[PDB]
């Protein structure tokens, strides 16, 4: 009934989108590290074969 | 790192041969240079005594 209560719920929406945005960047960071380590481990091996 | 150590054992097995050749060649080269000089000086000494 009161706009002061709708404003409180409108902040909860923004925080839910920021939670989803952070979850996306954290997932990209984990795959970047996985691929970086997968390249690095093959390069370290190739140096020993060379 | 386990894959690097599988490859690194083979590199270390080759370096053990390279190091055996470098050490034996150096030691043999000096000893034979002394043995040649000592033989020349010995055969010469038999004639000088004659």
């Amino acid at each position: 009934v009161d706009q002061r209560t709708r404003d409180a719920l409108q902040r909860s929406v923004q925080l839910a989108i920021e939670i989803t945005t952070n979850s996306q960047e954290a997932a990209a960071k984990h795959e970047a590290q996985r691929l970086e380590q997968e390249a690095r481990g093959r390069l370290e091996r190739q140096k020993i074969l060379d | 790192q386990s894959e690097a150590e599988k490859a690194r054992k083979e590199l270390l097995e080759l370096e053990a041969l390279s190091m055996a050749v470098e050490s034996t060649g150096t030691a043999k080269a000096e000893a034979e240079s002394r043995a040649e000089a000592a033989r020349i000086e010995g055969e010469g000494s038999v004639l000088q005594a004659k």
